[PDB]
RNA sequence: GAAGCCAGAGGAAACUCUGGUGGAGGCUCGCAGCGGUUCUGACGUGCAAAUCGAUCGUCAAAUCUGAGCAUGGGGGCGAAA
RNA sequence: GGAGACGACGGCGGGGGCCCCGGGCAGAGUUCUCUUUUCUUCUUAACGGUCUAUCACCCUGGAAACAGUUUGUCUGGAGAUAGGGUUUAAUGGCCGGAAGAGCCCGACACUUCUGUCGGGUCCGGUGCGCUCUCGACGUCCCUUGAAAAUCCGCGGGAGGGAAUAAUUCUCACGCCAGGUCGUACUCAUAACCGCAGCAGGUCCCCAAGGUGAACAGCCUCUGGUUGAUAGAACAAUGUAGAUAAGGGAAGUCGGCAAAAUAGAUCCGUAACUUCGGGAAAAGGAUUGGCUCUAAGGGUUGGGCACGUGCGUGCGGUUAACAACCAACUUAGAACUGGUACGGACAGGGGGAAUCUGACUGUCUAAUUAAAACAUAGCAUUGCG
């Protein structure tokens, strides 16, 4: 008895492979009576046709491993494979460091704690790299107005 | 003078409010008519007549 | 398919001469119901809580115009 | 405070005698965990018989009725009556044990 | 168990034979006969 | 890592130095593709009237490619053999 | 007059889809031990409505103590900033479509005919990710990167137009109509060409997870195959893949072949030079696992006095503070295994010179890829 067309439109009928299609060796005759899609779909209904599970790919070792990796293991010389640029791109960092700082001195002059003419001198210094980071930035503008209250205080 | 991202959060939450406000209203008055149905269908058929 | 907001509209849309049928569809999950006239060219729905004058609106509705409520199964 | 409540209904493999209550509810009080911790059950979680083989679970946590199913197909691989017995969700919070469908031979 | 090729298929898509059932809970020491397992099977 | 641009330090200024930024090139390593250097290579009435393996050249352009169309033997076309 | 209607390349920003993460219901698998576990469904079309979305444009006003501002230095008295508006642009949010569908699960019935009935289909997060698309920029050219059918807007004011009412309204709804072919299947280690079911050749989209810089190599999921005469034995000589003590090119025409090198971080790098290069020159130091430390972000949020959640008049820049949220890099330290740590895979041997063609490029399809050809540059001749 041959059930290639069984097969073929259990598959059909599924919406699975043909390889996921499971034909009852003991209801050989039975299936090789059934020629068509409402036959199919009543064996179907019987469960003398059924559609297998999907192979197993689990992903618990790579979100193992990306924990690992966030904690900080698996960094080293001996993983690194590509050039420092290649993992992380100078263009990138320095797109991000100009648009943080940017923004917080966007903030600080629409808050008013600096005013325009200082915005305009800390833009173009971030600009021409004077601060590595936030940080630097914010101890430069404290100390900036601290020698402007001194030479307030002193005039 | 320039206005601070307070000011302009302000603002945005203002016209949600006034947006969410409207449909409130736009149902209200389909639900009064509603109640008043068999008068809009009276004065429909009038019209019509 | 157009929304109707207005129950004025929905009511002249019904005693259309081209409104050829209407069903009510109820979704108890959201509280509301639907009322849906077949016209030439568009099926208009109008949304409303479901109460008892959402009920009464078929008596105001035309009497010609046959009125059939949604079955749960879709049979073809 | 939220109080959810849980029934795991095994009174008819109980009345056949294949499936043990009291050792289901001992196996649920040693192994049902809160904060990642077996033991530590306390007033959070309370386990009961109620009768006729069925086991009673109020949490006020937020455990979920998958875990359960999890632990009482675990009690059946250890019991040797998980190829036998199934786990079938009938209603919302109740979980009823029964025989897979068996063909006469 | 062959997990690494295919999935198992599951139990409830797959008849159990009365036979085997009565040998495995007279295994564990049920009494078949008492309970009456023929009228539960289908044919 | 070319022009252009920012900052700092000098210089009377022109300019000079330092750190960034930028992203140029018939530039370069290299995957596909395109090509065809080498091997006492395979094959030698072969899988093949030119194929197979390893290796190699090139890889953002004078790069690769389809269809439509044009040039016809005293001819055409030819980065010319 | 606009559309049709237009190059290549570079980075940046928006959106869809894919990939990834968390919770929840339902089902499945694992279960000596462990695993609140691992896996599967959780969807939303065209067409419309509504509210929004960079550029740009408008109004007020008049800027040096110049300001605004992109990753990329452009913009502004030819009117910036600021404040308030108007608009091109949806594959964005909500609603209709539309849950009635599709999908998942359960309980009964069932010789077949046939099914029937319940429950659910939910809420978030992330990004130098992949792919498509849109936008604003920028670079290059002695190269400037189609046409037509077709559609619309405007200028003009010819005609046609009213109270016997008129209407020649690109508004809504309504009425009628839409002919002819082509449509199976393959698109290739068997459907095409090569005399064949020939290891050759033959134009395109769509393209998951892990490792990793990576559509490299290696392993996996969906979906496909398991097709290429088979069984037994293990001689010589082969083809293909390997190892070899001591010596290290003594081999051979000739180091042919093989071996050695190789990723990444750090130190360091000569002569010569057309100043651009040479250069990864050369020559060195390192790399596993575990447990930590440090650095690099986002969002929201200010006191009074009156009118009444908005308007003024003030007042203050220690919010330098709190609350919440989030990801991948980089540096430093201890401990620990070791014959190996780019543990497979992947992956420059290097140097001193000579001749030679400037370079990139091209040709003898099927024995020659080159000092041959071309090339930019240079020079001559002819032509108004």
């Amino acid at each position: 008895v041959n059930l290639r067309t069984q097969k073929r439109l259990a598959a059909s009928v599924l919406g699975c492979g043909e390889g996921k299609v499971w034909l009852d060796p003991n209801e050989v005759s039975e299936i090789s009576n059934a020629n068509s899609r409402q036959s199919i779909r009543k064996l179907v209904a019987d469960g003398l046709i059924i559609k297998k599970p999907v192979t197993m790919h689990s992903r618990s070792r790579a979100r193992e491993l990306n924990l690992a990796r966030r904690i900080g293991r698996h960094r080293g010389f001996g993983k690194r494979k590509g050039t420092a640029d290649a993992r992380m791109p100078q263009q990138v960092l320095w797109m991000r460091r100009q648009r943080v700082l940017r923004r917080l001195l966007v903030k600080y002059r629409a808050s008013g704690k600096i005013d325009k003419h200082l915005y305009h001198e800390l833009y173009h210094l971030a600009k021409g790299n004077t601060f590595k980071h936030k940080r630097a930035l914010v101890e430069h503008i404290h100390r900036a107005k601290a020698e402007k209250a001194r030479e307030r205080q002193i005039k | 003078r320039r206005k601070t991202k307070a000011e302009r959060n302000r603002i945005k939450r203002r016209k949600e409010e006034e947006r969410k406000r409207k449909h409130e209203e736009a149902m209200k008055r389909k639900q009064q008519q509603l109640e008043q149905a068999k008068k809009i269908a009276a004065e429909v058929e009038e019209r019509e007549r | 398919p157009q929304e109707v907001s207005d129950i004025k509209k929905f009511i002249e849309i019904c005693r259309r001469k081209d409104a050829s049928s209407a069903r009510i569809k109820k979704n108890p999950k959201t509280q509301q119901i639907k009322f849906k006239v077949r016209c030439q060219r568009f099926l208009y729905t109008l949304v409303l809580k479901d109460s008892d004058k959402a009920e009464k609106l078929k008596q105001s509705l035309p009497p010609n115009l046959q009125i059939k409520d949604v079955p749960k199964r879709n049979k073809r | 405070k939220v109080t959810k409540k849980f029934i795991i209904n095994a009174s008819q493999p109980a009345s056949d005698k294949i499936f043990d209550v009291s050792a289901f509810e001992k196996f649920l009080n040693e192994r049902i965990k809160v904060d990642g911790r077996v033991g530590n059950l306390g007033d959070v979680i309370k386990i009961s018989q109620i009768g006729d083989g069925k086991v009673e679970i109020i949490a006020h946590n937020d455990l979920s009725g998958r875990y359960l199913k999890y632990l009482t197909k675990k009690f059946l691989k250890k019991m040797q009556l998980r190829d036998w017995l199934r786990v079938v969700a009938t209603s919302k919070g109740v979980y009823e044990l029964k025989f897979y469908n068996i063909v006469n031979d | 168990k062959s997990l690494k090729n295919r999935a198992i298929i599951p139990r409830k898509a797959v008849k159990k034979p009365l036979s085997q059932l009565e040998d495995h809970l007279d295994q564990l020491g049920v009494d078949t006969e008492a309970i009456g397992l023929r009228a539960r099977a289908q044919t």
